[PDB]
Order: structure tokens, then C-alpha cells, then sequence
């Protein structure tokens, strides 16, 4: 299970 | 009286939150004086997350590629540098609402308030503890990166945490405001796992003192224990060792209640070996370990801030 | 993603909090435009608390007897009137930080954030629910009277609660912002008791939906139940009746998770009859009833405020 | 047991 980097979207 | 999980009053921090957009990627930033602090992964795209060479990607960015918005006001970026895992954007206006502030790196077992924000706007505030394995148990969705944790002392805000990522087991990891990660983590979508977590014994003892102060005294027994024997029992139940420094830190609560620390230790040992037998303490059916001694003193004595 | 008890972001209200002093008695007030709202028992002394005739005591007070302080700025009082159980002090300057605001009276089962204040300064913020017996379980010391509860919708603050008193069983009672008490209480140091409290079933169902959304699904069984049959069991365990309106309010969560409401009812029925067998849900060993469906949707969907 | 009105004394 990979990490999810919690950046958003424009 | 009463006992609740209480966050610090906010507002001083909300006036510092901004939106930072680099192409399609958007997250939160912290605007202090004429500098905006934000996570450096904002300059990556979705393919870059696997193995980003941050130096190469940042060499290709000019000042104009960064869109910084404080509500309606657009701010012009006039410089940028990287410190560890944080970006620093120099902007051409100083924040008029900048508070008195410090940067601190907290120890495991310490607590702080988190201000959850999305698209530069705050959603809510809640308290959390730094776990012994250097994770926190927060509540964060996509878009929340860049939200910060803080403490207040009178008028000085101590910033201690910037949020960066979510781990497989649904725990969260981040950095201090100097850009060094807490724990053995990296800002990459790779296989990473939190280590074995332990229970903060001194916080449990603080919570039992809170219960005694609020009149829940059914668990008080008549025995005592030695430190070594207690730690022998504690180790079996995955509890952290109690040190003499911890015993000294619990001194004021002991004096207030008239209950020696070693008697509380004997009572905790009995709770550990025998369970709660259907009873509750402070409305809880599990032992709580996210109140420091200072938290208890503050809530039960009513300390305020200017 | 996690699930935590989250309060609304504060600040819009903190700029409205003031100190009101009448002789030796001191409490908090709410400064909106050119009016300050505060509890009317500020005009009583310690002997007056047994049976205060408020009309006689207020007839004897002149404008200059009220000392109102906003931090350092002293405000001149130029008029005063009483509305029910609240005082209204007309002051000669309008508050520049006054937000957009509404007054609302909430229903039992609804939640709100409390800003605990002492001597006109905020100490902390936390969420609470209005219990079916018209009390709240807060955390309040002497000096806290006049602290307010509120909700936020975009930019509009809805004020719903002003704190007044503590009851023998350590529960708390207050008024709406029009000065009418919640429940059958009076502002007197007399014998008063909270009635039998019940568990808010719809909130428990919302919390089980939260758990399912966060991946805790061990309690899902394969059976169904009827509403009448469910309510037969619920009544035995001091749970409130579930109405068809409540099932309709749970509709969006049901659609999101794909689990019909009546299946969750069957699972709650099994939890009620058999216990939790040592297991936890969302880190809790007891069933939680202080999350409304809106609270769950807001937290799990990330609604923000301007 | 009587009620305690939670006003200050300053």
C-alpha cells in the first residue's frame, strides 16, 4: 500500500 | 464541573492562511510578515510523486509560476528558496495581521491544536497528541496539506506542525516549521509504515487525576507499589516506562488532590490487571492517554489568553 | 481519513466578547453593533441569589453603575433594558468587527460549538449537543457565565446559547439569545434537577455510517427489521423512537454507503442485545450519540467557510 | 443540593 500525498487540485 | 477535549481559541492563525497554486496543484500556505511557507511538493505534478528530483523541478520554476491568493487579494511573489522540505516564497507585502510567534519542535507525548483548512479557508479546529511512533491521529482529506498545528502562551503562538501526508493505516505525518520531518518518513508515495505504538503512561495518570478532581473515585484502592514493580507490570501491557522525572511532573496534581503518585500507580496496575468491570470513567470505557498534565491544570484552573 | 470531534473555526465571535462589571460581580457580554447582551443576574449580590426580585434591583441601577471593558477600551453605557432573562446595554460606539449574524433557537439533538471565556477573554472552544432533557455536558468554572454557543453557515453566525448556571449533577443550563430558558429552569440558587435523559438514536445511526465510511464494518449483519419491531427493542434500552422523518434525513448517507437504513437498524439492534464483545468502533468502546447527520456529512465531505 | 450561579467575584 503506497502513501497518498494529500495535495489538492486547482 | 466538567472535562472535555478543548482546543485553543483560534483567529490569530486564520488571518495567516493563504492559497498557493502551481499549475494544477493547490494547497495551503502560512503568511508571516513578507514570507509564505508551504510544502515543497506543490511544485510536483501527479507523475512526479513517485520519485521527484526536487532540485531539478525547482530550478525550472520562476516567480510568476506561483499564484498566491489571500481571499481576494493577489500577492506578487518576488523570490523563493527551499529549506529542507519546505518552500519559502518572498512576497512584496507584509501581513498586517501577523501575530507574535515562535517556531518549536515538540516531543512525543505533547499535544497541540490543528486548524484544518481547504483552499485557503478554515474548516475546523481540534486537538491531537504526538504519538510515540511520531504519527498523529487527525482528520484530513485531499486538499488539507499545509494545515498547521500550534500552541498559544498568553500572546505568543508556537507553531509546531505542518501537515504533508496520509499513511496506509490512516495515520498522518508531517514536519516542523523548519522543514524537518517528524520520524523516519519521506515525502514520496512509497511503501512506508508506522512502527509499534505505545501508551503514554504519564498522560493516563494525568487523566485519572482529572477523574478524581471531578469526583470519579471508585477505582481508588488501598495498596501501594514500587516503581520497578510497576514498570514490570506496565511493560507486559505495552505501556511506556515511568521515570522519576515523570513522577516529579505529576507533583502539583498530587499535592492538589492529596493522593501520592505511587497510590495512583497501584490503582492503574489494578485497572490494568482486572479491567473496568463494565464501569466508566469520565464517560469513557477505555483509558485515555491524550491529556498532558498541563492540559489538566489549564482546564481545571481556567487559564485564559490575552 | 479519520474522524474527530470538530468545532467551528472561531474568531468572528471572539472579537465580540467583553467584560461587564456591576460592583463586585463580573461576567461576560456579547457586543454586537451598539448593544451588549449579558445575563441579568449581574445586577445581584451574593445575598440576592436566594430570591432576587429583578425588577426592584434594576430600578435602582443607573447607566454609570455598569463598567464595560473591551480589552483596554472602556465603553460608555447610555441606556439599558431587560428582555426576559437577558440585559441589553446600549453603548455609544458600534463594534467595527460585528459579523453577519442571526439568532436561532435549536431543537434537542442539535449540536453547536461553545467558546469558553473568563474575564472577557477566551479560554478554549469545544463542541456539545443539546440533550433530550434540555441540558448540556460542558466544561465551565466560576466566571464562565455569558459564554455563548454558535453555529456558522458560510459567513452567517447563528447564536443559539448563552451560559447561566451549573446544576447539582454537574450539568449545565442556559438561555437562547432572546432570554428564554431552555427547559424548566429558573435563574435562582434553588433545588432543581434534570429529568431522565434518553439516547438520540438518529445520531447513533449517523455515527455507525461514519464508521462504515471509515472502513470499520465488523458489526454489519445480514438481517433486516421493521420500524415497529425496532422501536419495541429500542424502548427497552432507553432509546428515543425512530420516526419516518429520521429515516428520510439519513437518506444521503444510506445512498453514499449503499446500506439501507433498516439494515443499520438491524445491526444496532444486535449491538444493543449482545454488546461489543470487547471490540471498539472508531476508537470508542461505547456508542456515540453526539454527531448529527449534518456533522458527519460536513466532516467527511470537507465543507469550508469564507 | 442547590444550584450554583456561575458569576465572578471581581
Amino acid at each position: 500500500a503506497t502513501v497518498r500525498l494529500q495535495a489538492g487540485n486547482a | 464541573s466538567g472535562f472535555r477535549k478543548m482546543a485553543f481559541p483560534s483567529g490569530k492563525v486564520e488571518g495567516c492562511m493563504v492559497q498557493v497554486t502551481c499549475g494544477t496543484t493547490t494547497l495551503n500556505g502560512l503568511w508571516l510578515d513578507d514570507v509564505v511557507y508551504c510544502p515543497r511538493h506543490v511544485i510536483c505534478t501527479s507523475e512526479d510523486m513517485l520519485n521527484p528530483n526536487y532540485e531539478d523541478l525547482l530550478i525550472r520554476k520562476s516567480n510568476h509560476n506561483f499564484l498566491v491568493q489571500a481571499g481576494n487579494v493577489q500577492l506578487r511573489v518576488i523570490g523563493h528558496s527551499m529549506q529542507n522540505c519546505v518552500l519559502k516564497l518572498k512576497v512584496d507585502t507584509a501581513n498586517p495581521k501577523t501575530p507574535k510567534y515562535k517556531f518549536v519542535r515538540i516531543q512525543p507525548g505533547q499535544t497541540f491544536s490543528v486548524l484544518a483548512c481547504y483552499n485557503g479557508s478554515p474548516s475546523g479546529v481540534y486537538q491531537c497528541a504526538m504519538r510515540p511512533n511520531f504519527t498523529i491521529k487527525g482528520s484530513f482529506l485531499n486538499g488539507s496539506a499545509g494545515s498547521v498545528g500550534f500552541n498559544i502562551d498568553y500572546d505568543c503562538v508556537s507553531f509546531c506542525y505542518m501537515h504533508h501526508m496520509e499513511l496506509p493505516t490512516g495515520v498522518h505525518a508531517g514536519t516542523d516549521l523548519e522543514g524537518n520531518f517528524y520520524g523516519p518518513f519521506v515525502d514520496r508515495q512509497t511503501a512506508q509504515a508506522a512502527g509499534t505504538d505505545t501508551t503514554i503512561t504519564v498522560n493516563v495518570l494525568a487523566w485519572l487525576y482529572a477523574a478524581v478532581i471531578n469526583g470519579d473515585r471508585w477505582f481508588l484502592n488501598r495498596f501501594t507499589t514500587t516503581l520497578n514493580d510497576f514498570n514490570l507490570v506496565a511493560m507486559k501491557y505495552n505501556y511506556e516506562p515511568l521515570t522519576q522525572d515523570h513522577v516529579d511532573i505529576l507533583g502539583p496534581l498530587s499535592a492538589q488532590t492529596g493522593i501520592a503518585v505511587l497510590d495512583m500507580c497501584a490503582s492503574l496496575k489494578e485497572l490494568l490487571q482486572n479491567g473496568m468491570n463494565g464501569r466508566t470513567i469520565l464517560g469513557s470505557a477505555l483509558l485515555e492517554d491524550e491529556f498532558t498534565p498541563f492540559d489538566v491544570v489549564r482546564q481545571c484552573s481556567g487559564v485564559t489568553f490575552q
